[PDB]
């Protein structure tokens, strides 16, 4: 494995959930096509509109959960157009996933995808 | 510090005795067993003719009916494409099952692209077969009938003697793939009424890159060649014979007969210790194959909402093995757990552990732990645990 | 025979817990009990002997391939700390 | 920038298909209801989007590169004009190509299971 | 201490429930042990207390009192 | 007391330094190679890719270029086989020479029953075939041409880079056979124009049950695979690969690459003291094949009026081989010697002698000596020794 | 390599030739079909039809010379109808000749027959 | 280093004539004395550390070598007589 | 005796004919040998005259005296 997976593994940043019914919180549940990979990403939105909380729960592979990980730390901060401003090419290069480790990204692609649309269709 | 290895059914340790017993034929007796004209070739076909009196001593099979191979691969290879093309005139149907090993489906397969006919027979939830679907898929044209002794990724045992008696009252030759049962559990070729066996050496802690295959005179079964070349071994396997390798594989079939019983029981109480403790601390803890006719030395366990890579991550101090397809190199899910029934979730959530003649009691309890308190952690981690506990059952995920 | 067999068992014990590795240490050391204990019961002095005579060359093959794993020695295992 | 391509699945129906410039072969027949495979979703891990490509249009094809050629070793009866269906990508001299399916891929389903659509 | 680490060695060998050994218990007739039980004992007391106890002594070795005094003199 | 081992042809012994890199892994390195998910299947790994490395830089080859198998009798298999199958639904015909392994001709022979057109080459008196003769062979519809590197059985050369040269330009697959030529002579695949080769571990001091072979990348070379399974080595040869074994390879080739020039010099030296002690002191002696093309670690002497295995009998403390009917298990007659226009009875009188790398100038003289007594007891004892020196 | 073959290669019996030209010497040179063993053997007779003296010279393994030095020394003493009964079966009996090996019996018992048949056409 | 350099090819010529086997043996002695001989005019410093350390794994391979062979050993070579 | 032979293994060792070995012949200056040849004639003398010769005296022994004269000693 590589030392990055590993110690987004072995030290997950943000495990947790957050109330889904509130107005100011966004939920994306997500499941890899060619595997069981499932990932729940949930973030929340100030006022301003930038995002000041973000919670992940993975049942999948260490390198999606390093991935849903690193995707809940990196829209931690951002706002929603920027939040959208992320690749899975960007997370598979910072994580230097090999070729078949490519679903854990575009899943957590997908669920910070599905996170944003979510809130955006409460509000 | 190096992690604790429970992945015996991938490979074992070699047994000190066996190197013992290679290392004069890879320091002084490096002759060529072939050489028919100096004490070199002498001795090294007296060594080799030793190790094939061991091998069919431990299989209870005559010495002349065992020939030596590279490994259970080979032997599969030879076993099934040799009687296949050897009777292709007037036999063109195959019988398998659809929980075989790698080597046996791909054999099949390749035979299917020949112009054969395979039937995949299916198992039961239990993994086992049912003769009664065995006895309604033979045919008249019907070839071999393959059916392995151990399952390699359940560790499932099949009615091998009611299966050969089936075979030889219709007159169809039968195959087992006994990789996983050679020096493990007891094994007749005569009472069982087998027709070809398939022997791996490491899988008995003998050497890699050797194998045996066992191939009845009485009645005679013919097999075509793969392997073309001088005519060694009989002309069913052209080739150098490894005489250091067939020395370490005879040794290791000498021991295994010797070690059997001890190792069976000092195996049942791990096996059964493990899985009593494993049970007793995880809920939502399932085993896969039934406990009725299963062998104690390979254990395969699913844990409910938790991934088997990332468990298998979790326990990097353990040398274990998953059937999830994220363990895959081409995401390929498990096809043995398939048939047996399992929903794919819980296939994603499957864990072998194996327990052989070196693990000791303080390895399993240090195991129970680990996977006790990490299975915990990734519970608390997981979604699909969250989802259970409020009641949402799984219905609705957004798959894209 | 006694003394002959109790000194046997003790050079294969000592020999035995001077394996490199821990699974050919504990496997060598419980199999090396398990078996004088099995044994304990014979009567038969043939069969006394020959149950010697396997010890010792038991015992010249654990002497070599100890010294062999001495020679080619890795680390240790995780649970031995 | 219209290409029709026919696709021939293992029990050999004939599908035809209207594609376009620049579209995925896997996409597209997935899109079509074409049972291949392509687990790796063309990331070049899997090689289970093997296709058979028809001589007339083989040579109009793109060389493969090195990883697509070393992915090709592992896939199952391969041939002289196989290629990868995820690495292959539409063109206007593509018109009445043809892609052929395998009988089987490099994931085992002898039970006759067909993975869901990916 | 030598002779609680020697008491802790043989019930450890024994399993006596570090009760029963005392200054005169024999470990053939007042304990539960044979010549097997015995040769391990006194590797294991050659284990902790490090020596190589010659046969003569330890064929003296038959009771906590005698490994005691062994133990205390080397 | 043994007797002395000159049959370095046959098998040679395993070399200590080989011994020394194997032993880690029988004894504690034992995980399999193939396991993705811990670090006995990783070190497994990291070893077999370090001795795919090792092999590749010997041969002057990419590592992925490299298949381990298990043995020379199977990499020709394999390359043959799944050559002429691969390319079966254009190309029906085959070429080789009528002096190759039995592995080759074989696979040959079977491919004939297959269906397949099969042409055997002729050679010449030297042993050496002829490049018009190929040439003129070469049909249109022709897969794979295949000559070996080393002959096993007299020693003599092929032009190998010649051969490579011819069948790049005719657009045809050149295999070769080094089972006898690796770690032993110079070997380039790029400059020898080498698409398939075939290579022995126990023929390079390495260990028995072991071997590699090398199929060449660019442009790509397709085999058809004759061993099915889990698709290991790229789907070229399933099953587990031994790493002890691939490990021995990869050692055994890095020290031939680091002691070829050495041992070439001494063999070279061994070999003329062996030749001219012989041909100095015994009437009637020739050498099989042609001296210009030969590599001397080989020697096949045909003593006349001698029969071969009475010989070898005669030289009960050497061990040796002979090209005799007699030292076969069905009679059969050497067809090396038949193909490189050897008359009958000196076909019957040949006896193989091998030179490598543990041999001695102590052991060179005792067989020259051994040789001299018994040849000259048994030609007192021939009726065709005693017609010829009554002139008939 | 069996301990009476080796005896008889390594100590042949009645190793020479005989005088052709004598009208009491028959002299059989017989050749072997599939391999290229060769026998020469000679026998002398007397007023009495006994053969007293026998000689041989083998090109041929060592099974083939053994066989042939058995021949010479199982001939000598005997008469013609006596060395008429010696079977290839009796010799391979008494050196114990693989099945690979009849054809030197085969062959001494040629060259027995031709030496008597070459002594009694001189008669 | 000369005095390094006399005192390791010392102790790889006293290794390699304790080997038990004759082709061993004599392989190893004679392709120590040709090795020194021919690495005998070097004047790089770094080319002469390399060659020490390369002498310091061989001898290493020779001593593991030497004693296994010992461990198991066969008959002496005719010639040996 | 023992002089002749140090003067054989001495002459077998540097291949000089068995006549240039004197009493007064030094190894490196008269006779023909390196430091790697006197280190082979060191060890074959320690062969025939089984001993231990330290690196002490090895290194004194530079000439057939001297060799003489430590076989004698010893
Ligand atoms: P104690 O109270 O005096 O009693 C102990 C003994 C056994 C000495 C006593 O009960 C007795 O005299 N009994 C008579 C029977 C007897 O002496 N049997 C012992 C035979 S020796 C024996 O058991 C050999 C077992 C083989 C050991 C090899 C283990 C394998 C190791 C290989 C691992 C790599
Ligand atoms: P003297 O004045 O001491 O002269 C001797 C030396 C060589 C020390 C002197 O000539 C010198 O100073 N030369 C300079 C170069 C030098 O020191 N070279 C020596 C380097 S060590 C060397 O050559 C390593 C060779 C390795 C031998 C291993 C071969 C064994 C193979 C294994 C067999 C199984
Ligand atoms: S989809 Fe897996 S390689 Fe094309
Ligand atoms: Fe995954
Ligand atoms: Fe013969």
């Amino acid at each position: 494995y590589h030392k990055k997976v590993v110690d987004h593994y072995e030290n997950p940043r943000n495990v947790g959930s957050l109330d889904k019914t509130s107005k100011n919180v966004g939920t994306g549940l997500v499941g890899a096509p060619a595997c069981g990979d499932v990932m729940k990403l949930q973030i929340q939105v100030d006022e301003k509109g930038k995002i000041v909380d973000a919670r992940f729960k993975t049942f999948g592979c260490g390198s999606a959960i390093a991935s849903s990980s690193l995707a809940t730390e990196w829209v931690k901060g951002k706002t929603v157009e920027e939040a959208l401003t992320i690749k899975n090419t960007d997370i598979a290069k910072e994580l230097c996933l090999p070729p078949v480790k490519l679903h854990c990204s575009m899943l957590a692609e997908d669920a910070i995808k599905a996170a944003l649309a979510d809130y955006k269709l409460k509000q | 510090l190096r992690p604790l290895y429970m992945d015996v059914q991938a490979t074992t340790p070699l047994d000190p005795r066996v190197l013992d017993a290679m290392l004069p034929y890879l320091i002084n007796y490096y002759g060529n067993p072939h050489s028919r004209t100096h004490a070199y070739g002498w001795e090294s076909e007296a060594a080799m003719e030793r190790a094939r009196q061991q091998v069919a001593s431990l299989i209870g099979a005559d010495p002349r009916e065992i020939i030596f191979t590279s490994g259970a691969t080979e032997s599969n290879n030879i076993a099934i494409k040799g009687v296949a093309r050897f009777y292709r005139s007037r036999k063109k149907h195959l019988i398998t099952t659809q929980t075989e090993h790698k080597c046996v489906l791909d054999s099949c397969r390749s035979l299917e692209a020949e112009g054969f006919q395979v039937t995949y027979l299916p198992v039961q939830k239990s993994g086992i077969i049912d003769l009664k679907e065995l006895e309604a898929a033979i045919q008249p044209d019907t070839s071999l009938v393959s059916v392995m002794t151990v399952n390699n990724e359940i560790g499932v045992k099949q009615p091998i003697a009611e299966i050969g008696r089936i075979c030889s009252s219709r007159k169809v030759y039968f195959h087992t793939d006994a990789a996983q049962a050679v020096g493990k559990i007891p094994l007749d070729v005569n009472d069982m009424k087998i027709d070809l066996m398939s022997i791996s050496g490491h899988k008995i802690y003998g050497p890699k890159g050797v194998g045996a295959i066992y191939i009845r005179r009485r009645p005679r079964v013919r097999v075509e060649a793969l392997q073309s070349g001088g005519g060694q071994e009989r002309g069913m396997r052209s080739g150098t014979v490894p005489t250091p390798l067939v020395v370490g594989l005879g040794a290791a079939c000498e021991v295994a007969q010797q070690e059997m019983e001890y190792d069976h029981k000092r195996i049942s109480k791990l096996s059964e210790r493990l899985i009593q403790n494993i049970m007793k601390s995880l809920p939502d803890v399932v085993m896969n194959g039934d406990p009725k006719h299963h062998y104690p030395g390979c254990i395969n366990l699913s844990f409910a909402y938790v991934e088997g890579e990332s468990l298998l991550m979790a326990l990097k101090d353990v040398a274990l093995s998953s059937g999830s397809a994220c363990t895959s190199a081409s995401l390929e899910p498990s096809y043995v757990l398939r048939a047996i029934g399992t929903d794919e979730d819980l296939a994603h959530s499957s864990i072998r552990f194996g327990i052989g003649r070196f693990t000791t009691e303080e390895e399993v309890d240090y195991t129970v732990e680990k996977c006790i308190q990490h299975v915990k952690r990734l519970r608390e981690m997981s979604p699909l645990w969250e989802m259970v506990q409020d009641g949402i059952d799984l219905k609705s995920i957004k798959w894209t | 025979s006694r003394a002959q067999v109790l000194a046997l068992y003790r050079a294969m014990l000592r020999e035995s817990k001077r394996f490199s590795a821990y699974n050919y240490r504990t496997y060598a050391v419980r199999r090396i009990r398990d078996a004088f204990r099995e044994n304990k019961n014979v009567k038969d002095p043939v069969e006394i002997q020959t149950l010697v005579n396997k010890a010792k060359r038991d015992l010249g093959v654990i002497r070599r391939q100890v010294h062999i794993g001495q020679l080619y020695s890795t680390d240790k295992l995780i649970i031995e700390n | 920038d219209v290409v029709n391509v026919v696709f021939v699945d293992r029990s050999g129906q004939r599908i035809p298909v209207s594609g376009r410039v620049g579209d995925n072969v896997l996409h597209l027949a997935q899109r079509h209801g074409v049972d291949l495979e392509g687990a790796c979703e063309a990331s070049l891990a899997c090689s289970t989007c093997h296709v058979y490509v028809s001589e007339d249009h083989l040579d109009l094809l793109p060389p493969p590169e090195e990883r697509e050629d070393d992915m090709l070793d592992m896939a199952p009866l391969l041939q002289e004009n196989s290629r990868l269906g995820c690495q292959i990508v539409l063109t206007p001299e593509l018109e009445g190509a043809e892609f052929t399916l395998p009988k089987i891929t490099r994931n085992f389903y002898v039970d006759g299971h067909v993975p869901k659509p990916h | 201490t030598i002779e609680e680490r020697v008491k802790k060695i043989i019930g450890e060998q024994l399993g006596v429930k570090q009760e029963e050994v005392t200054n005169n218990a024999s470990f053939v007739e007042d304990l539960g042990a044979d010549s097997l039980d015995t040769v391990e004992l006194v590797m294991a007391l050659e284990e902790e207390f490090d020596t190589e106890i010659p046969d003569e002594e330890a064929e003296k070795i038959t009771t906590v009192q005698a490994a005691i005094d062994y133990i205390n003199g080397h």
